[PDB]
């Protein structure tokens, strides 16, 4: 996997790939690695497919129970801590999860929390998680500014996944984009790397290492 | 384990053990809660048959559950300690998991839930205690005042009193408290609280306790002299 | 988690803790605060196994805060450090021990004295004029043996601390992304924003 | 004394029958089911004018497609609602779907008789569970502490129940609109209530397929009260 | 009198009053009828309502593809016992790949009800059940009482005014037993039997409840417009 | 079953009182009087032994006054056997606090926990309450010298001077009369004995029918000393005040 | 030391059409280099128009199918004979599998049927419960041989429109039941040729709104 | 976690037109030591089922007791215990298969390979296998251990698929089984000459044959074999 999410002037961008592997066997090219917890909360998944899926699907149920009990949408901090406290109970049992809880609330504003299976929980502006995280970091960090437009930010997130999808053997398939604003998350489409790469190469003039 | 169902229904549809727990509350010393425009004040009676007391160390009637919420009560004193302890633990547990202090409504709901659980659990009797829970939610300036009772029902109050002769002081508050215009300042709110207790107490010496709670964890307990000034002022205006 | 230091001077305790949070070949964060306020005049820095550190720090913080509310009174740094030691002493013989090392810097208001305690994950407590956990000690202890004086001011302590950070930045293999420095004294806890 | 789970000579459980008497003392709650939705309404009944009536929560959400109104010892309902909410969310987790209103009611009613010498006594509260699902559509259920539940086209529980039920018998028909049902609850509530009905001492709610379960504001209910009075004076 | 405080107490004449009071709850319950031939077994149940605005209380419960019962008395107790039967039928299938015998089904219910009549704290079940089924030894009909007593019968009825239907079946015994390979005629005989227990009320479309099981017929329940044929 | 024989110890009366707690207090009212008096520089504990026999070994005896730790002591009123159960619990609780925090337990904390145990017996478990009232006399560095009392209800309160057991009504009136805030230990010793001497049901107050203890800062420089009085020491203090 | 797992070989294949879905699987059961059975069915009708197969370790496969079949039965009892939708079945199976996360069912599970809009549906599961709806999925021993062929022939991957300079892709379209069965049979004959654990016989279960039909074909027995 | 101690070798079986045949030798091996020679490894359950067991003998004896107890339990409150509600081969198998899988799931297996051969009430032939792992399968021919490698090939020449079952008589089927047992005696180092054979027919019922011996063996050609290559003497 490669997943990222970064904070900026116009909210949060979230971008992920769609590949799933079993060793060198490419098992799927169409996996959904963004879990839609509610209209204002997103969760990225990287690591063990079942662990991530099962527990973040479970997280959504816990967040639903919160707003029933408290008559109020759960905070991004509280949501991420439910998940981090859960995986911490299973510490040593072998869970493999690299997730990012992204969302907006009134009291917090746009917020991103990195949560992993060995119990680490970190608030931050930029995170890249997965086997191809370093490849995404390289492109993202070198082009990141807080004052990016919504249009440019969406592209950078897409371009960063593409970069990792290209170099990392265990990342690829297609790019799923999301944009989180004060009004909630907005889906920005599925982008197959098969067409996206050549489209980006031609228009941007990049990827000169590849035989055109 | 002791299993006996002590709290049970009677032919007329009453749970006598819960109703007898209310009688214990009625026996207890009076407690009053009045909320103003920017504050809440918790007044408490202390019976004056006990002289030679040590007021430094004697358990205070108003207890802090967290830095922003307080709990006073009427009824069995020993029972109240168990509820307060549980509430204090839950307050810290909430900060730990939600990364945010409890709301006054949440803390009330928890305490009320504990009281209810003891009305249909085997081997236990209901708490002989009614509480007044007051404070301010995190990052909020709207005053909160709630009441609980042995049955487990809870509700919000603009102003409320519990304990012995509470029906007298409730009568006072019902005509003297205006919903459209609550006590605008701290002084006005404290005065109305002291006035209401003076209908019942006896003497305004070391019988009345007052605790003022303000937004952003600003809680302070008034001393004897400070309270006595309100008592002196009210009596002079009364003679008219 | 790597570098946590502590220096007790005349009238205060100074804790310096590294900002880097690394996993694998990636520095995930460079602004991490590896400390919790246990009470108004007691501060605990921590370092060790991922997840365990914060889970332990917050668990202690909750317990101390619970005590403060119950008794309407602040525990002494000595009392807090003894409580923390016992928790780690229990932990080490558990099914899964907390792999967390801590420094507890506090100002005792009754004694009017600063106090620095160093406790490792085994529950090994020692009161010190200066302390460190992990590989930091291998550089800082000898440096402080030379330059430290017991009657130093807070400003002199910060210069002494700068001398430690410079040495670590020069000779340590890993990039720890600087330190967050906090001072504990009679007026409570405050953070030095420019270091 | 005598056992908690004892049968009377007539063949009824004493404690269940006594809990029913407690429910008769409770405040009135009315529910009406239509093809356009299900309406739930309750009497708040504040014990004193100083009590802030908006804090009286006798209508409650279980899920987006299921609502609930209560009457009797309302403190007992908290654990019943908690169970219902968990049952609803848990079923969505296991089956990726909304849970049937009947199945939800059945789950709540399984708690009812789990008492004896488990909890020490039956619940002292009756529930009106209203909801919608794809199979059976708009539904209204009356859940008792006996463990029994009946589906109803319309139902009243509480102190003015027998008087209100007789009124619902005459007024209900299968072609009622939602607006007609709203007014009908307000009309019948005003008849059986001790104090005069207004937006502060009475509360309305509904559940529709489109917008889900919604508790009405005091501003919205006030207009429906004003609309109700005008229509009765108009003939 | 002094010996009816709990189930653990015998009376001086050797009676268990709490068990008898549980038996009384069945007599208050709505009538239900059971009868069988050699090929099929039929349950007919008169459902009861709270009022005209309410639904009619469902009396028949399915236990397996080849077995099910009708209830009379406390419905929640029938739910507990039917659920137990479902599990026992299911255990027999998963472990032995074997459909549970209707006779064993009765033996299991008897033993479950009995334990509740000999121990302090618990209470007897307050419901009577009519279990029908088709197994390897043909069609069966059982009558369960919460005393523990289970009885295999050609036909029977329990509930209020069940004596009328029970007398009819006792007269009709020789006729309906030989209704083989004909479901609709066996149901008709059951519908005519339950009609002998009616007073003032008659069988309507949302009042009647019928169930059937047989040789090439899984246990299925008929309600609503599906029973309009038999009125 | 067994329901028939259950007294139901933890229930309310129609008036909202706990039957067993009230009856336990009635039991305590027949027990030997115990008095606690708190002075500015120490605390006095005085207690009257229950109708002594001449062949009772007086010097190697402990009925009323028990030591919880080096800084805290208690005077007992009620069933001695019950009190000892609670005393050993209190002694253990004090050592748990010392083990955990490396500091001697604050007096109130110990009192609260012991009072919470009594409370538990009134609300659950179906057992009878402890028929015991304590007078806690102790010192810590927060509040200094402190006097508390707890009773079977599990309710505790702080005092300047207090009595438990028999004739508390008469005893409390006498203490309220002669007590004042700037009092010394030696004066409090005299008040304690004078009060017992007047409230006693015996003909005359003697050394063999008394237990006595003081908690002073009379040790050398900023430290507390517990003095459980010997028979001969009580005999001397009784003569010194002019009672015998 | 006792090893609780084993490999019973075999391979399975699910393809979804517009108004139908097929779930195929060979009938060979093996251990090591021995044949246990030439005809041991591992594709089962589970009721509610759901077909299921759990290929891998047969004991775990049979246990899972047995448990899901039982889950369908109790779904009817608890929810008024409601039909278990394919999406609801899939989620239920996830919880069965993940329930044994720390002692897994060593199987690749595939279910097939129709979704609530009447359209063909195939879901596939890993051993610990991660699932995904797809048009196409092969599982088991010869999955690596069959799957890329399905990508090419079912989803038309790497196929472009002739003469368009590799700019226009071959347009996606549903396949007929006749065309799908051809692809299944060709997939299994190809897999039989090159994989030793695949052969003996092929059993296909076809699911339409009318019900569940079966088809059987011989495969090479070497 | 176990290790087998006293063990039984191959159990072989096949279907024929009217029923099933099953066989297994009478040996209880203790490693390489051929320790016990009077061991019966075919255990009849009623008059319509035979359970053949290989692997650990202590666990076999445990299974014997379970089957013995199963017959007793089935007879309880069952007037049709010797008729309609008698124990079927499929009931007996599913029970064992449930136990075998439950035990492997508790990491404490019954170290066996079991073949349940019998005839159902409707006349259908029943033949199914189950082992320590809980793995189950059915086939016209079934065999355990060395039987799987050597017997099955020979038995499959007679009944290669389902359609060959009606064409195979009891005479032909038994001859193949007896031949297979001889081959196993030639080639399996933990086998014995003495064995038991059971035939469950839908007409003639259960025929249990004890104290059979492998005979008509070819050993004469051994005298001509000299050395291992060159040697002429
Ligand atoms: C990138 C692609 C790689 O890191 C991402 O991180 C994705 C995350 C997405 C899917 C949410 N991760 C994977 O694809 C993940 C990598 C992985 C594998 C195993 C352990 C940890 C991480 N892949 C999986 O989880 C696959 C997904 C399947 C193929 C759809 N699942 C497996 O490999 C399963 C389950 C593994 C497992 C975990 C815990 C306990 C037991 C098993 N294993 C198999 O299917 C085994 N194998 C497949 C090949 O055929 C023989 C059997
Ligand atoms: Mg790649």
């Amino acid at each position: 996997t490669t997943t990222l999410a970064f904070r900026f002037q116009g909210g949060i961008i979230v971008a992920v790939d769609s590949r799933a592997t079993a060793g060198n066997w490419v098992a799927s090219q169409t996996v959904k690695k963004v879990i839609e917890i509610n209209p204002f909360l997103l969760g990225t998944v990287a690591g063990g497919a079942a662990d991530c899926q099962f527990w973040e699907t479970w997280l959504g149920s816990q967040c639903r129970l919160h707003e029933l009990r408290e008559k109020e949408r759960i905070s991004v901090a509280a949501a991420s801590k439910i998940l981090s406290n859960l995986v911490y109970q299973y510490k040593g049992a072998g869970l493999s999860m690299g997730t990012m809880i992204c969302g907006y609330t009134r009291k917090e504003g746009p917020t991103i929390y990195y949560v992993d299976s060995d119990g680490t929980r970190l608030k931050g502006d930029i995170f890249c998680v997965g086997s191809g995280q370093t490849f995404a970091y390289g492109v993202l960090d070198s082009n990141y500014k807080w004052d990016l437009s919504v249009e440019d930010a969406l592209y950078l997130g897409k371009r960063s996944i593409l970069a990792a999808a290209h170099r990392d053997a265990y990342s690829g398939g297609s790019v799923n984009l999301y944009h989180v604003t004060e009004d909630g998350w907005i889906y920005h489409g599925n982008h197959d790397v098969g067409e996206l790469f050549w489209k980006v190469k031609e228009e941007e003039g990049s990827f000169n290492n590849v035989i055109g | 384990g002791y299993d006996r169902a002590l709290s049970i229904f009677s032919p007329d549809g009453h749970i006598f053990q819960v109703e007898y727990a209310l009688e214990a509350v009625k026996r207890g010393t009076c407690a009053v809660g009045v909320k103003g425009k920017n504050c809440v004040v918790l007044g408490c009676e202390r019976r004056s048959t006990l002289k030679l007391q040590d007021t430094r160390i004697t358990p205070s009637k108003v207890s802090k559950i967290d830095s922003h919420v307080v709990l006073s009560f009427s009824g069995l004193n020993a029972d109240s300690r168990i509820l307060i302890e549980k509430a204090r633990v839950e307050a810290q547990s909430h900060r730990l998991t939600l990364e945010d202090p409890v709301t006054v409504e949440y803390l009330t709901r928890y305490v009320a839930g504990v009281q209810q659980r003891y009305t249909q659990s085997g081997g236990v009797r209901p708490f002989g205690v009614s509480t007044l829970i007051a404070g301010f939610d995190p990052r909020d300036d709207e005053p909160k005042l709630y009441q609980t009772e042995p049955s487990g029902i809870y509700s919000s109050w603009s102003a409320q009193t519990i304990g012995r002769n509470s029906k007298t002081v409730r009568e006072f508050l019902e005509k003297n408290y205006d919903r459209k215009e609550p006590p605008a300042t701290v002084e006005e709110c404290v005065k109305l609280t002291v006035r209401s207790l003076l209908e019942v107490v006896q003497t305004g010496a070391k019988n009345i306790e007052i605790t003022v709670v303000k937004p952003d964890s600003d809680i302070v307990a008034l001393s004897s002299e400070e309270i006595n000034q309100y008592v002196t002022q009210i009596e002079q205006e009364k003679q008219e | 988690m790597d570098i946590i230091l502590g220096i007790r001077v005349q009238d205060s305790v100074i804790l310096a803790s590294s900002k880097a949070v690394t996993r694998g070949i990636s520095v995930l964060k460079d602004s991490d605060d590896k400390t919790r306020q246990l009470s108004p005049h007691t501060l605990m820095s921590f370092a060790g196994e991922a997840g365990d550190t914060v889970q332990f720090a917050e668990y202690i913080q909750a317990n101390i805060q619970l005590y403060s509310i119950r008794e309407d009174y602040e525990l002494s740094p000595q009392a807090v450090s003894s409580f923390v030691r016992q928790e780690l002493a229990k932990s080490i013989r558990s099914r899964r021990p907390y792999q967390v090392n801590v420094l507890i810097g506090g100002y005792d208001k009754k004694k009017n004295k600063p106090e620095l305690y160093q406790i490792d994950y085994l529950g090994t407590k020692v009161e010190l004029p200066y302390g460190a956990h992990g590989y930091s000690g291998f550089y800082t202890f000898s440096l402080l043996d030379h330059h430290y004086r017991p009657d130093m001011t807070t400003e002199e302590g910060l210069d002494l601390l700068k001398l430690c950070v410079q040495e670590l930045e020069k000779r340590m293999p890993m990039d720890f992304k600087g330190v967050i420095v906090k001072i504990v004294d009679k007026d409570g806890i405050r953070q030095v924003d420019d270091f | 004394d005598r056992g908690v789970s004892t049968f009377s000579p007539e063949g009824r459980l004493f404690q269940v029958e006594y809990s029913l008497e407690a429910i008769k003392l409770g405040s009135t709650a009315i529910g009406i089911a239509t093809k356009e939705g299900v309406v739930l309404g309750v009497e708040k009944r504040a014990t004193s004018p100083l009590l802030e009536s908006d804090s009286i929560e006798k209508i409650v959400e279980i899920d987006r497609h299921i609502g609930c109104a209560m009457s009797g010892l309302t403190a007992d309902a908290r654990s019943m609602i908690e169970h219902a909410r968990t049952a609803a969310v848990t079923h969505n987790l296991y089956y990726d779907e909304d849970i049937n209103v009947e199945s939800l009611t059945q789950s709540v009613c399984d708690l009812a008789l789990r008492f004896g010498e488990l909890m020490s006594r039956p619940f002292g509260v009756a529930l009106l569970i209203a909801g919608h699902d794809a199979d059976d559509g708009y539904q209204l259920f009356h859940a008792e502490p006996s463990g029994t539940f009946y589906r109803y086209n319309a139902k009243a529980i509480g102190s003015g129940s027998e008087g209100a039920q007789a009124e619902l018998l005459n007024e209900w028909h299968s072609s009622l609109t939602l607006k007609e049902a709203e007014l009908l609850v307000l009309k019948i509530l005003k008849q059986v209530m001790e104090e005069k009905l207004d937006e502060n001492n009475a509360q309305l709610s509904c559940i529709t397929k489109q917008d889900g379960f919604k508790i009405y504001d005091n501003e919205k209910t006030a207009e429906l009260i004003k609309e109700l009075k005008e229509k009765e004076a108009a003939e | 009198n002094n010996y009816d405080g709990d189930t653990v107490t015998f009376s001086p004449t050797g009676r268990l009053f709490q068990v008898e009071y549980a038996l009384e709850a069945i007599k208050q319950g709505s009538v239900t009828v059971g009868l069988r031939s050699n090929t099929h077994a039929v349950l007919v149940a008169l459902k009861r309502n709270a009022d005209e605005l309410s639904s009619y209380q469902k009396k028949i419960i399915k236990c397996d593809e080849h077995m099910g019962l009708s209830l009379a008395g406390l419905a929640p107790d029938a739910r507990v016992l039917s659920n137990y039967l479902r599990q026992q039928c299911n255990y027999s299938s998963l472990v032995f790949n074997r459909k549970l015998a209707v006779e064993r089904a009765g033996h299991l219910l008897c033993d479950k009800a009995q334990k509740n009549t000999q121990s302090y704290g618990g209470r007897p079940y307050g419901v009577g059940l009519l279990i029908i089924g088709y197994d390897k030894s043909g069609a069966h009909l059982l009558e369960f009482q919460p005393s523990g007593n289970v009885t295999e019968l050609y036909g029977t009825a329990i509930g209020a005014r069940s004596q009328g239907a029970k007398t009819y079946l006792e007269r009709t015994l020789d006729t309906f037993i030989k209704i083989d390979g004909n479901p609709d005629e066996l149901i008709k005989a059951g519908v005519e039997a339950i009609s002998q227990s009616l007073r003032d009320e008659s069988l309507t479309v949302d009042n009647l409840s019928i169930a059937i099981v047989g040789k090439d017929t899984p246990f299925t329940i008929y309600d609503g417009e599906a029973v309009a044929k038999y009125i | 079953g067994s329901r028939r024989y259950d007294s139901r110890t933890t229930i309310f009366s129609p008036e909202g009182r706990l039957y067993q707690v009230e009856y336990a207090l009635e039991s305590i009212s027949h027990a030997g009087t115990a008095i606690g008096i708190m002075a500015s520089d120490g605390i006095v504990l005085a207690a009257e032994r229950k109708v002594t026999s001449t062949l009772l070994e007086q010097d190697t005896s402990t009925e009323k006054l028990y030591k919880l730790n080096d800084k805290i002591a208690v005077a007992v009123a009620g069933l001695t056997a019950d009190a000892e159960i609670l005393i050993n619990t209190a002694r253990i609780h004090a050592q748990n606090y010392l083990k955990t925090y490396n500091e001697d337990i604050p007096v109130e904390i110990l009192v609260r926990r012991l009072s919470d145990i009594k409370q538990g017996y009134t609300q659950h478990g179906g057992l009878r309450p402890f028929g015991v009232s304590f007078i806690y006399a102790g010192y810590d560095d927060r509040y200094g010298y402190q006097l508390y009392t707890s009773n079977p209800s599990g309710n505790y309160t702080g005092w300047k001077a207090i009595s438990v057991g028999a004739n508390t009504s008469a005893a409390q009136t006498l203490l309220q009369m002669d007590y004042k805030d700037d009092m010394k230990v030696d004066d409090a010793i005299e008040l304690a004995l004078k009060t017992l001497s007047k409230t006693t049901d015996s003909s005359a107050l003697t050394y063999d029918r008394l237990e006595f203890a003081t908690i002073r800062k009379g040790a050398n420089d900023g430290e507390v000393y517990q003095k459980i009085f010997k028979p001969q020491e009580i005999k001397d203090i009784l003569v010194k005040t002019g009672i015998t | 030391q006792f090893n609780p797992y084993g490999d019973n070989g075999g391979t399975i294949l699910g393809i979804a059409g517009e108004d139908f879905a097929v779930l195929a699987g060979d009938t060979r059961n093996i251990t090591d280099y021995s044949i246990n059975s030439r005809y041991e069915p591992k594709v089962f009708d589970c009721g509610d128009n759901i077909v299921m197969s759990a290929n891998g370790f047969a004991a775990d496969g049979d246990a899972l199918v047995k448990r899901f079949k039982n889950s369908v039965k109790w779904y009817h009892f608890d929810h008024n004979d409601k039909k278990l939708s394919i999406n609801s079945a899939a989620r239920n199976i996830q919880h069965l599998l993940y329930g044994k996360r720390f002692f897994p069912y060593y199987v690749h599970t595939i279910i097939a049927g129709l979704d609530e809009d009447g359209k063909g549906a195939v879901y596939s599961f890993d051993p610990v419960g991660s699932y995904e709806r797809e048009q196409c999925r092969a599982g088991g021993a010869a999955a690596s041989l069959i799957m890329p062929f399905l990508d090419n022939q079912v989803n038309f991957k790497n196929q472009y429109e002739p003469g368009t300079n590799g700019k226009v892709k071959k347009p996606l379209k549903y396949l007929s039941v006749e065309e799908v069965i051809k692809l299944v049979r060709d997939s299994f004959t190809s897999a039989t040729e090159r994989h030793i654990q695949v052969g003996d016989g092929l059993e296909i279960l076809i699911v339409t709104k009318d019900g569940v039909r079966k088809e059987f074909y011989e495969l090479k027995r070497d | 976690t176990q290790q087998p101690i006293v063990t039984g070798t191959s159990v072989i079986s096949m279907k024929y037109d009217n029923g099933v045949i099953i066989a297994a030798d009478n040996l209880g091996s203790y490693g390489s030591l051929l320790r016990f020679n009077g061991v019966e490894r075919l255990i009849p359950v009623g008059d319509n089922t035979v359970v053949g067991i290989s692997g650990d003998i202590s666990d076999m004896q445990h299974i014997e007791r379970l089957l013995k107890d199963l017959v007793t339990e089935n007879a309880y409150d069952n007037p049709l215990a010797d008729a309609e509600e008698a124990l079927e081969p499929s009931y007996i198998f599913e029970y064992l298969a449930t136990v075998m899988y439950q035990r492997r799931s508790k990491m404490n297996p019954l170290w066996n390979a079991i073949i349940v051969a019998g005839v159902q009430s409707n006349g259908d032939q029943f033949l199914r296998y189950v082992n320590l792992l809980g793995v189950t399968y059915s086939s016209p021919t079934l065999a355990t251990g060395f039987g799987a490698h050597m017997a099955n090939p020979l038995l499959r020449k007679v009944v290669d698929r389902e359609s060959d079952i009606p064409k195979t008589t009891v005479q032909v089927a038994e001859e193949a089984i007896v031949n297979a047992m001889r081959v196993l005696y030639y080639r399996d180092a933990r086998s014995s000459r003495n064995f038991s054979l059971a035939i469950i027919d839908k007409n003639t019922g259960l025929t249990f044959k004890k104290n059979l011996q492998v005979e008509n063996m070819k050993w004469d050609f051994a005298k001509d074999i000299k050395g291992y290559g060159t040697q002429k003497i």
